[PDB]
């Protein structure tokens, strides 16, 4: 009884984790966004110097 | 954090479009200035 109460609590925690992770996976990645932000920042600095 | 990076990337896209608009218009202005200079040279004793 005690182990099955703890098991259902851990199952609820896993379902909360999956519920947040599914919403995160509707958004694009993190590191690829950092790479394209670095590229856009370099291009914006070059365009600002040209302007 | 992904919300912040997505919104800041959209802001950087808008800023890059503005830099391109500034540059395009700026280039046109420069071209006009060159024509004006040419006209002045033609007008140009010495």
């Amino acid at each position: 009884k005690k182990q099955i109460l703890q098991a259902k609590r851990i199952r609820k925690n896993r379902q909360e984790y999956d519920a947040l992770a599914k919403v995160i996976q509707h958004h694009p990645d993190r590191h690829e966004t950092l790479k394209e932000l670095e590229a856009l920042g370099k291009e914006l600095e070059h365009l600002s110097h040209i302007k | 954090q992904r919300k912040r990076l997505a919104e800041k990337y959209r802001e950087c896209l808008s800023n890059k479009e503005k830099i391109l608009k500034e540059i395009e218009v700026k280039k046109e202005y420069l071209s006009s200035l060159q024509p004006r200079l040419n006209s002045i040279m033609q007008a140009s004793v010495q």
